[PDB]
RNA sequence: CGUGAGGGAAAGGUGAAAAGAACCCCGGGAGGGGAGUGAAAUAGAGCCUGAAACCGUGGGCUUACAAGCAGUCACGGCCCC
RNA sequence: GAAUGCCGGCAUGAGUAACGAUAAAGAGGGUGAGAAUCCCUCUCGCCGUAAGCCCAAGGGUUCCUACGCAAUGGUCGUCAG
RNA sequence: CGAUGUCGGCUCGUCGCAUCCUGGGGCUGAAGAAGGUCCCAAGGGUUGGGCUGUUCGCCCAUUAAAGCGGCACGCGAGCUGGGUUCAGAACGUCGUGAGACAGUUCGGUCUCUAUCCGCCACGGGCGCAGGAGGCUUGAGGGGGGCUCUUCCUAGUACGAGAGGACCGGAAGGGACGCACCUCUGGUUUCCCAGCUGUCCCUCCAGGGGCAUAAGCUGGGUAGCCAUGUGCGGAAGGGAUAACCGCUGAAAGCAUCUAAGCGGGAAGCCCGCCCCAAGAUGAGGCCUCCCACGGCAGCCGGUAAGGACCCGGGAAGACCACCCGGUGGAUGGGCCGGGGGUGUAAGCGCCGCGAGGCGUUGAGCCGACCGGUCCCAAUCGUCCGAGGUCU
């Protein structure tokens, strides 16, 4: 169960076999392993990964100590890939071959305080025929005296996006090791420049 | 709408609990490196007119 | 099921 | 949502907001230093900087461009002749904003000064 | 890192250079590879280009023609490998970038609005002179 | 994008001229019919003494749409009108001729008889 | 208040005596601090007494794993006499 | 201790709705204890079969000037009916 | 009865199962395919139209199916107001009359401000016996849970013929969901151009205001988007339902059962995605600071760190979150590119002239990808462990 940290760079399409392929480009490698989690020491199995070079002027003394125990230069982002144990002391895009199938986790674009029609795809009210100031309103949110309350989880307006989203079973279309690039077919969560995580897919 | 209205008078206790966030934070002030008088940071000193080690303004 | 209304509609 | 949008609205409609910028340019370019609220101040920078950078070009086209915003033939004449030349070797950044320490009494609005640079 | 550069880098494998320059208003014939059964063959589509979206490797253009009494528009990607070649059949001069308005014009009216771009024609004869 | 209430030009010589879609035949609840779909339609306008007359409820396959249709090669195609060809229940055309171009999608979807009758396939 | 006939309020108290607070101080003023008057000035004119609701300041006990007509009975902790 | 009682006082909702046409503002100078709000200049916008002007009702000193800002002004006020 | 707003629609659901569909079964007057009938099963699904205020019902066209009921005949401090209960008017009918009618007809004021509980979101506080910066385990929750067609097996089994499989294997759709913006397609309030009337600058030329809160028109970047794109439902493991057995007494036979063991569903548990240690049962790992002064406590100075302040941000109502603060590319300028518009002004030439041609893909030019210390994030300040007890 391999994995790698990365950043979404943007989308294009390429041509493969007289076919246009929508792709998202991800700058994935190189990721230095800075800690290994072991069942004897940590109770589970995972590999703590680092990503992006960091100005050591910004890294506080608690963090500096951590990086030294791994003999690894300062890094901007730490994230763990679970049930992964690479042979090397560094992870690159090489662990994926074109044709493979992956899961990508990212942070969805935030739509802030979102109405019920955008958030929950409600149908709202009429725009004529007497509709009175309720065009984007939810309608009823309950019954009467029984039960005399509102369900937990009741779909209502509120914040939406800026949340963890994982898209699955995405085809690796190409991998360009010289530039730490990963070409994945389709749409990946988050804005360009946003951080992603690329793991081997759990689908069949 | 059917004109919602309070059901019970708010107790002195509950009123005052609502106001547990209403406290003012005192202004954030640093000394002016020229005249030692206190002033908001990142603002041209209204006492001596100095900012970034130079005179900027008549006071 | 159409049953007779028990209240008049409210007036000013 | 406002994702990657540039330019304040300043609670004025299109034409009013434009007028605001033009009149503040006329004011800044006339006295060299004006006082406004911090938001208006920051927005004023680029609006004037572009005008100044065009006076540096000098051509008739540039004069006719800058004249669309400034209107005052005397003022523009001062811009090309007196103002522009002291920025010949300077590349952008012809204006500066410095925040004042005291607020306005009647509305607590935060003030700052905008000025042409030496 | 430069996100734009990295995108442009991916695209550079597929970027095409053999295709001739043209403008909205030019009449153009596109030799397009087409599969039908059980072979692939090259079908020509020839008409006025009414639109050119620009976006680097992802620019696309739109060619319009009348076929047997029915108007047909086609959208091609300028760097699509399925375009064998493009032949300028006529240069026409528009005053606009997008010529959606010709959809509602009779053949006579179009001919008057899209006059022959005499400048870029002589210019095309100015090249096309081999050494 | 043809949906119920849509008028379609008939592109054959069945005598029909204009049909109005009343159901798109593509599962339990298809929202729109596109190129190569079969619809049930009422005949709203027809020419005298044709095979089909005004009022008949016929079937037809869509041959060209005004909403552009997209192709895996990255290109797309758009027509000036919405057209269909009236068929029998065996997907065979009921007329003897078809007028105007038809979309290449008809071939892939097994309407060989209509494709062969068309003057042009784009 | 009502066109009008007509309707129709609220509002008493410094001190024995103004002796009603000169002057100085902060303040644009209002207000206050001293000084002075008086038996008394939380009798200072917004003046006898000055209850209650209501608002505040300071002190003691107490409260952020807890289910309530708010009390009551028991024990214990802390503070006070 | 209750009469949706009467008269008064003070709470709650609450620092909440609102601050009365979406014709629109910006700077500089002046005044002053205090200025987004008063004066002056320049720029900008709105009315123009009026949002201009002149009568008649009706109102009754609101007119002009000087000195003022406790209250009135839905904010502020050095300004003002 | 000092008020519990009354039909139907819309919206939003949630439950029941006496199950319409899909899954699993036994019997069949079950050849096959298709039906009938009963049993198990509530996970999901359960279409668009015409008539009428209608619920209901009839009808059209489809479908896997077009399920029935509860929730104050769910839902008017959520909307509607067609029906029915006001005042107007008329028809039929009844009444001498005023008027009346589970008869009809046309018309007819639906109340900006949410205190508490509840619900969707987001913080402040304290706690988590040293103080801190990271990274995690997942107790427990939530989301999801659909299905069809065609093809291969195979025109095989079966059947006189028509017709037509079980099992296993492929491909392709409908609807729903999450994400996305490369393409397609929108918007893009001033990014560009054209145009009319009027006033103005400055007379021509060139321009500005106004005609909307864009005067009108043609286009249109980033962003936000769906009609556009990607992906999801599973797989798989476990335990079961009806149901079918293995072995087997009581009961020399028989019996799925009384001892024991199998097989068996879209359902149940795990698995997938998301939340989550206020999980006060307050978990775990890595790393950093330390025995500071005066009198489980009080005051004070620090450490590791943190906050304040500032430049900002596909983060955002405030707050929170994330980045940066001269040790700097954080925003604004400027430069390069992209991108839109579509050949600026000026001059020259041709026409009497409106104009035309050239200079010229020119000029202008928001957000996009970058570069550059030109302008601004100056200077600082305040919090902040001494580690209870067996
Ligand atoms: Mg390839
Ligand atoms: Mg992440
Ligand atoms: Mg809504
Ligand atoms: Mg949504
Ligand atoms: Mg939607
Ligand atoms: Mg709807
Ligand atoms: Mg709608
Ligand atoms: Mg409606
Ligand atoms: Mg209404
Ligand atoms: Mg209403
Ligand atoms: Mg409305
Ligand atoms: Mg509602
Ligand atoms: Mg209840
Ligand atoms: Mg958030
Ligand atoms: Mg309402
Ligand atoms: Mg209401
Ligand atoms: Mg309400
Ligand atoms: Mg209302
Ligand atoms: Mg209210
Ligand atoms: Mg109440
Ligand atoms: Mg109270
Ligand atoms: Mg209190
Ligand atoms: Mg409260
Ligand atoms: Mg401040
Ligand atoms: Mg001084
Ligand atoms: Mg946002
Ligand atoms: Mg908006
Ligand atoms: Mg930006
Ligand atoms: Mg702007
Ligand atoms: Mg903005
Ligand atoms: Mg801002
Ligand atoms: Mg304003
Ligand atoms: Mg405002
Ligand atoms: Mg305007
Ligand atoms: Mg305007
Ligand atoms: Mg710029
Ligand atoms: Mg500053
Ligand atoms: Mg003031
Ligand atoms: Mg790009
Ligand atoms: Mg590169
Ligand atoms: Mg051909
Ligand atoms: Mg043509
Ligand atoms: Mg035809
Ligand atoms: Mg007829
Ligand atoms: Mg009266
Ligand atoms: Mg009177
Ligand atoms: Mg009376
Ligand atoms: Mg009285
Ligand atoms: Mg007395
Ligand atoms: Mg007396
Ligand atoms: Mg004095
Ligand atoms: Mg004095
Ligand atoms: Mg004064
Ligand atoms: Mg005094
Ligand atoms: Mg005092
Ligand atoms: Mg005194
Ligand atoms: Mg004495
Ligand atoms: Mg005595
Ligand atoms: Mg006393
Ligand atoms: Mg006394
Ligand atoms: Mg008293
Ligand atoms: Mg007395
Ligand atoms: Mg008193
Ligand atoms: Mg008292
Ligand atoms: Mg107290
Ligand atoms: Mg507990
Ligand atoms: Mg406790
Ligand atoms: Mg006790
Ligand atoms: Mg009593
Ligand atoms: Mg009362
Ligand atoms: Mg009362
Ligand atoms: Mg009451
Ligand atoms: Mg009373
Ligand atoms: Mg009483
Ligand atoms: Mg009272
Ligand atoms: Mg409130
Ligand atoms: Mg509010
Ligand atoms: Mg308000
Ligand atoms: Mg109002
Ligand atoms: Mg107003
Ligand atoms: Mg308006
Ligand atoms: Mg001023
Ligand atoms: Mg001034
Ligand atoms: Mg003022
Ligand atoms: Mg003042
Ligand atoms: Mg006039
Ligand atoms: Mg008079
Ligand atoms: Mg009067
Ligand atoms: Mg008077
Ligand atoms: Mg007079
Ligand atoms: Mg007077
Ligand atoms: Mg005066
Ligand atoms: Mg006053
Ligand atoms: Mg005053
Ligand atoms: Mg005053
Ligand atoms: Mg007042
Ligand atoms: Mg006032
Ligand atoms: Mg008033
Ligand atoms: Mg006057
Ligand atoms: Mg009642
Ligand atoms: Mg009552
Ligand atoms: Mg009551
Ligand atoms: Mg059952
Ligand atoms: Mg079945
Ligand atoms: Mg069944
Ligand atoms: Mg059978
Ligand atoms: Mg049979
Ligand atoms: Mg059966
Ligand atoms: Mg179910
Ligand atoms: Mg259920
Ligand atoms: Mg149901
Ligand atoms: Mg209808
Ligand atoms: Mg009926
Ligand atoms: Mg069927
Ligand atoms: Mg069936
Ligand atoms: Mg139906
Ligand atoms: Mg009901
Ligand atoms: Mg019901
Ligand atoms: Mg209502
Ligand atoms: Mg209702
Ligand atoms: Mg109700
Ligand atoms: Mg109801
Ligand atoms: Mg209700
Ligand atoms: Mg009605
Ligand atoms: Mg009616
Ligand atoms: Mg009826
Ligand atoms: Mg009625
Ligand atoms: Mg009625
Ligand atoms: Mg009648
Ligand atoms: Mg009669
Ligand atoms: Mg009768
Ligand atoms: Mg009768
Ligand atoms: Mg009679
Ligand atoms: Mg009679
Ligand atoms: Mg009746
Ligand atoms: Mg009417
Ligand atoms: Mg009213
Ligand atoms: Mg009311
Ligand atoms: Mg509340
Ligand atoms: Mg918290
Ligand atoms: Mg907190
Ligand atoms: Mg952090
Ligand atoms: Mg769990
Ligand atoms: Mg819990
Ligand atoms: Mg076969
Ligand atoms: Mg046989
Ligand atoms: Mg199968
Ligand atoms: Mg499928
Ligand atoms: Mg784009
Ligand atoms: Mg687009
Ligand atoms: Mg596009
Ligand atoms: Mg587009
Ligand atoms: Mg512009
Ligand atoms: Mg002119
Ligand atoms: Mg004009
Ligand atoms: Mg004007
Ligand atoms: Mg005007
Ligand atoms: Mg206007
Ligand atoms: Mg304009
Ligand atoms: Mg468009
Ligand atoms: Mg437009
Ligand atoms: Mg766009
Ligand atoms: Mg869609
Ligand atoms: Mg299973
Ligand atoms: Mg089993
Ligand atoms: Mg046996
Ligand atoms: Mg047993
Ligand atoms: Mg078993
Ligand atoms: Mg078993
Ligand atoms: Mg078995
Ligand atoms: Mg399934
Ligand atoms: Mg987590
Ligand atoms: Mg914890
Ligand atoms: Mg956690
Ligand atoms: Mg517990
Ligand atoms: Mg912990
Ligand atoms: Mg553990
Ligand atoms: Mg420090
Ligand atoms: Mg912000
Ligand atoms: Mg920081
Ligand atoms: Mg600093
Ligand atoms: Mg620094
Ligand atoms: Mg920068
Ligand atoms: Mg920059
Ligand atoms: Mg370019
Ligand atoms: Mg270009
Ligand atoms: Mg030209
Ligand atoms: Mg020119
Ligand atoms: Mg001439
Ligand atoms: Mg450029
Ligand atoms: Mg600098
Ligand atoms: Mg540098
Ligand atoms: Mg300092
Ligand atoms: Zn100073």
């Amino acid at each position: 169960m391999k994995g790698i940290l990365g950043v979404k760079v943007g989308m294009t399409r390429i041509f493969r076999d007289d076919r246009a392929v929508p792709v998202t480009v991800i700058l994935a490698g190189p990721c230095p392993v800075v800690q290994r989690r072991t069942p004897e020491k940590d109770g589970y199995t995972a590999v703590q990964l680092g990503f992006l070079p960091q100005n050591p002027k910004r890294v506080n003394r608690p963090l500096k100590g951590h990086f030294a125990k791994a003999g690894v230069e300062p890094v901007r982002i730490l994230r763990e890939i679970r049930d992964f144990n690479p042979e090397g002391d560094t992870v690159t895009v090489e662990i994926f071959k074109p044709g493979e199938r992956v899961d990508v986790t990212g942070t969805s674009k935030g739509r802030g305080f979102a109405g019920v029609m955008k958030r929950w795809n409600f149908a709202g009210g009429p725009d004529s025929h007497g509709a009175h100031k309720i065009h984007r309103h939810p309608g009823s949110i309950g019954n009467r005296k029984t039960p005399g309350r509102v369900y937990k989880g009741k779909k209502m307006a509120g914040h939406y996006g800026a949340e963890r989203v994982t898209v699955m079973n995405l085809e690796v279309v190409d991998v360009i090791p010289e530039e730490n690039l990963l070409l994945v077919k389709g749409a990946v969560p988050g804005p360009n420049g946003g951080l992603v995580i690329v793991r081997e897919t759990k689908k069949a | 709408a059917k004109h919602p209205v309070p059901k019970k008078k708010t107790s002195k206790a509950r009123r005052d609990a609502r106001r547990s966030h209403h406290a003012l934070t005192p202004p954030t002030l640093v000394p002016c490196p020229e005249c030692k008088a206190m002033k908001p940071p990142h603002t041209v000193c209204p006492e001596c007119g100095y900012y970034a080690g130079r005179k900027v303004l008549e006071v | 099921v159409d049953k007779p209304p028990y209240l008049p509609r409210p007036r000013p | 949502m406002r994702h990657l949008k540039s330019g304040r609205k300043l609670n004025r409609h299109s034409s009013h907001r434009l007028a605001l910028y033009r009149n503040q340019a006329k004011s800044l370019l006339t006295h060299g230093r004006i006082t406004t609220t911090v938001p208006k101040a920051k927005e004023l920078r680029g609006f004037v900087d572009h005008l100044i950078h065009l006076a540096k070009r000098g051509d008739l086209h540039a004069r006719r461009l800058v004249l669309r915003d400034l209107q005052d033939v005397k003022l523009v004449r001062k811009l090309f002749d007196e103002i522009a030349p002291r920025y010949r070797d300077r590349q952008g950044g012809y204006t500066r904003v410095l925040k004042l320490a005291e607020r306005r009494r009647g509305d607590g609005a935060p003030l700052a000064l905008v000025e042409l640079v030496e | 890192m430069n996100r734009g550069a990295l995108i442009k880098l991916v695209e550079s494998r597929y970027v095409r250079t053999d295709l001739p320059e043209f403008r909205p208003g030019d009449t153009v014939r596109v030799s397009y590879k087409v599969k039908e059964g059980n072979r692939t063959r090259i079908q020509d589509f020839e008409g006025i280009v009414i639109r050119i979206r620009r976006n680097g490797f992802n620019t696309t253009f739109t060619v319009r023609k009348v076929s047997y009494g029915v108007g047909v528009e086609r959208i091609f990607p300028l760097h699509s490998p399925l375009i064998q070649k493009i032949d300028i059949v006529q240069r026409g001069r528009a005053r606009r970038a997008k010529l959606y308005f010709i959809r509602n014009l009779s053949d006579r009216e179009i001919r008057r609005k899209l006059r022959a771009d005499r400048k870029r024609i002589d210019q095309d004869r100015a090249a096309e002179r081999a050494a | 994008m043809i949906q119920p209430q849509t008028y379609l030009e008939v592109a054959d010589n069945t005598g029909a001229r204009k049909i109005m879609c009343i159901r798109v035949l593509k599962g339990s609840n298809a929202k729109y019919a596109t190129v190569g779909d079969v619809i049930v339609a009422s005949v709203k306008e027809a020419i005298p003494r044709g095979a089909v007359k005004e009022g008949d409820v016929v079937k037809a396959v869509v041959v060209r749409t005004k909403k552009e249709i997209k192709r895996p090669d990255g290109s797309a195609i758009r027509f000036d009108d919405n057209a269909a060809v009236i068929i029998n229940n065996q997907l065979e055309p009921r007329g003897t001729r078809v007028f105007g171009p038809v979309a290449r999608e008809l071939r892939e979807k097994g309407f060989m008889k209509i494709v062969s009758l068309a003057p042009e396939v784009l």
